[PDB]
RNA sequence: GCCCGAAAGGGUUGACCCUCCCCGAAGGAAACACGGGCGACCGUGGAGUACGAGGGGAGGUGACCGGGGUUGCACCGUCCGU
RNA sequence: CGGAGUAGGGGGGCGGUGUAAGCCGUCACCCGAGAGGGGAACAACCCAGACCGGGGUUAAGGCCCCAAAGUGCCGGCUAAGUGUUACUCCAAAGGGUGUCCCUGGCCUUAGACAGCGGCCCGUCGAGGUCAGGGGCCCCGAAAAUGGACGGGGCUUAAGCCGGCCGCCGAGACCCCGGCGCACGGACCGAUUGGUCC
RNA sequence: CUGGGGAUAACAGAGUCGUCUCGGGCGAGAGCCCAUAUCGACCCCGAGGCUUGCUACCUCGCUGUCGGCUCUUCCCAUCCUG
């Protein structure tokens, strides 16, 4: 079963923090994990000792808010 | 006079006692606070360093003027509370050119030393004023050695220049 | 991305027909065929029920401005061919007044500021130049043909030596299709 | 000898491979040098090659050097680039190559082989130019 | 690669070379059977096997070898004294 | 007790002085007085301290060709040949939202225009607009013989970011054999010894 | 006069750029009125090494010479010519 995934952390560059929220469709969170590391990693050059992941929960379809994911979902 | 890149940097000790310096020059700026000094306002447009700084007098007053003008002309004396926070103590020495020897500098001018955010200068005002502030703070910034950068405080000590930054 | 599968879709109109072969684009209506080369990697052009989709399947900004762009192009044709296109100039002289030919592929202006040299402008091929008193008026089926001769037209009186503010004389497009020009 | 087509091929790989064979000690013939490509911008690359081009030695022009204007040419000397041309080995590589503009008569209807780690669908962004472009601009006759 | 030979060096009381048997340090394969990984790859058994500097043996062969002069190819190399 | 040499030091890190280059001190890792493997070549930057003959494994770094080993894998960015530079040996204040991203307020069943008329009815119908922040790039950016990412050349890279998988590569480390030295011991000697352990 | 010295000056080179030359940011304002047609204060950021200085790495029997005549070539930071 593909799923849908909401995850929720901060990432530090040069000494200021900052949150995030993301949406991600997958089989597990391994993957969710390892995407999130690259794709901040990528776009803010930031480690990934300095990405810290608070939660990573399954929801629906329907309660997301990230066009590409809601329309790959229908 | 000499470029201020000379002079920015913070490496050399502290050199300021009179009381041992002999042909130390007197201080050209001489006013540090202006407008109404007791009026209550509600916002503080602070301006801070980035990194640390050497600042000459001359700068300072320089500063002083451009920014008085601007805030009488648009604002009015009786508000806008303009204050200098930060007195020149430091001495700046120059080679009197023989060539290197007895090189040991004699007195030329002053700067103040400020630290990795520090406050050097202050504007209070009131909610419908916010704009000439701000257009003070760019004026001066353009015309120190190094970056700085303003934050907009409220009473109680909170910082809010996000949103009111945003309403306007 | 923005999203993932932009689709824009263009209605046939009555009497055209539109071919998609290999990266060319040709439309035939009651008059003349009408040819284009539209190609960018990831960008396909078919056929559906009457009509023309151009589609891609996971855009950036650039990719929609391109998508976009190539539809514009695909209309014009169309209404080209349907209907035709039709710029309008004016000519105006303070002194010494001009004489406009048409002689083959070439308008030829004459006596221009008093100038005993004649100018010259090109016609493009397929497009139809004609002269009523004071006004010229290029009429087809190719947008970009037809704007082209009519630039030509305009640039055909070009002056950088002298003030144009007291010296205006020349031939200045008025409408472009339809819309007016306005300052 | 192996007969490559160098239509639609990008000159850099091609180039690695064609040098590689020459060392390993096979002999190459490449047609239609005048179709390879080049990627990037154009107004950079044809400045890259005028440049080339107009390198002299100041006190005698006999003495060169002598970068090529015509396309065969410079197909012919990218390989030499990835050659040990100062040593015997490198020359006698090089002499067991040979390159063509367009197919002559004597290579018609035969074998052409084709590289497949040069090719331009390969590639994702369109600019690009062709190795004749830049003759015809530094004026080579073909 | 081309050329030359003394016998002070060796060698039919056996030069060189070819094949087979035994022991073997550190080190150490592949094909193959199953599985893990999106993948480049990996784990398990094959297997510490086949190999392996070297240390011994047995038979086929029948005359060179070591050396020297000059020179080709590849890799390396900016003289001596102060 | 006896025999010397040394009284011009330098690289690198720390301090005072000086516009700076430098001058003067300090630490005591290196060069000097130090081979070999790398950084294109390089006194002191990285790996590593050298009797002789052989067999193996690794280090620094590297694997498109020059040139031994990957046109290696997954996710993303750059369009400027930017870059392809650990250091020896790399230009800013100030600007651009050019593109990829994180945020926060005001609008949105009709909003920002676009049109007919004197805020809106029929209009178009779906997302829009203001602020703050980050990544890569762009402007600011002019020199003299003909020319330098070491060269060729490279654009979903042969560039950059976040990570991963296998290989190549020293005189270092492991192993086999041989020479010497130091200490100890036994034995044999015309006398500063020798064979052996 | 002798013996020596680039352990140490003059000069060409090498380094550096206070000074110099060439620029830029903001905008006090001047311009009938109008910041930016033209001129641009005070402060702040830079390029070049053809101006002078600073230093003492190279050279003490290399040549130590300024200017002019002759002859060749290069840059643009363009006076004329497009």
């Amino acid at each position: 079963e593909v799923k849908v995934f909401r995850v929720k952390g901060t990432f530090e560059r040069l000494g200021k923090k900052q949150p995030f929220t993301k949406e991600y469709r997958a089989l597990k969170e391994e993957h969710v994990r390892e995407l999130v590391y690259s794709d901040i990693g990528s776009k803010h050059r930031v480690p990934r000792t300095k990405i810290w992941i608070e939660s990573i929960e399954e929801i629906k379809p329907e309660e997301a808010e990230d066009p590409v994911v809601r329309r790959l979902s229908l | 006079l000499r470029p201020a890149k000379i002079d920015r940097d913070v490496d050399k000790p502290a050199y300021t006692r009179r009381e041992y310096i002999r042909g130390a020059p007197g201080p050209k700026i001489t006013i540090f606070d202006m407008g109404n000094l007791s009026a209550e306002f509600e916002y503080e447009v602070s301006l801070h360093a980035e990194q640390a700084m050497q600042i000459r007098q001359n700068a300072l007053e320089a500063i002083r003027i451009q920014v008085n003008r601007y805030l009488q002309k648009n604002v009015g004396r009786s508000n806008y509370h303009f204050k200098i926070r930060v007195y020149p103590f430091q001495v700046l020495r120059e080679n009197p050119m023989n060539g290197m020897r007895r090189p040991f500098g004699k007195p030329i001018g002053l700067a103040a030393r400020v630290r990795k955010d520090q406050k050097i200068l202050t504007v209070w005002v009131n909610g419908q004023h916010l704009k000439f502030a701000l257009g003070a703070m760019h004026r001066a910034k353009m015309k120190l050695p190094y970056s700085a950068y303003y934050r907009i405080y409220d009473k109680e000590g909170n910082d809010v220049t996000t949103k009111v930054l945003s309403t306007m | 991305p923005v999203d993932a599968w932009i689709r824009e879709e263009i209605e046939i109109p009555e009497g055209v027909e539109v071919t998609v072969e290999g990266n060319t684009v040709k439309v035939k209506g009651p008059k003349g065929e009408l040819q284009r080369e539209l190609k960018y990697p990831g960008v396909q052009i078919f056929t559906e029920d009457g009509k023309v989709v151009i589609y891609k399947e996971f855009p950036r900004k650039k990719d929609v401005a391109i998508v976009r762009t190539f539809k514009a192009h695909i209309n014009n044709m169309i209404k080209g061919v349907t209907e035709g296109f039709k710029y309008r100039l004016k000519v105006v002289y303070s002194h010494f007044p001009m004489t406009v030919k048409v002689q083959g592929d070439e308008v030829v202006i004459e006596n221009f500021l008093g100038e005993k040299n004649p100018r010259r402008a090109k016609i493009l091929p397929g497009v139809t130049v004609k002269v009523k008193g004071s006004e010229i008026e290029v009429e087809g089926i190719d947008k970009e043909a037809v704007g082209q001769t009519a630039a030509n037209i305009e640039q055909a009186t070009r002056i950088t030596k002298w003030d144009r503010r007291v010296f205006q004389d020349g031939i200045y497009i008025v409408e472009k299709a339809g819309k007016p020009i306005k300052f | 000898m192996r007969i490559i087509n160098a239509e639609g091929l990008i000159l850099g790989r091609l180039a690695s491979k064609v040098a590689k064979m020459l060392l390993e000690g096979e002999e190459v013939v490449i047609v239609n040098a005048e179709k390879a490509i080049i990627t990037g911008n154009r107004e950079d690359i044809f400045a890259k090659y005028k440049q080339r081009t107009e390198l002299r030695t100041r006190t005698n022009p006999r003495r060169g050097p002598f970068y090529p204007k015509r396309s065969d040419e410079i197909v012919r000397r990218t390989v030499r680039g990835m050659l040990p041309w100062k040593t015997d080995r490198g020359r006698k590589a090089f002499k067991r190559l040979k390159v063509y503009v367009g197919v002559p008569k004597e290579f018609e209807g035969k074998e052409f082989e084709t590289i497949s780690e040069a090719h331009m669908s390969r590639l994702a962004t369109p600019k690009y130019v062709t190795v004749g472009e830049v003759a015809k601009f530094l004026g080579g006759k073909f």
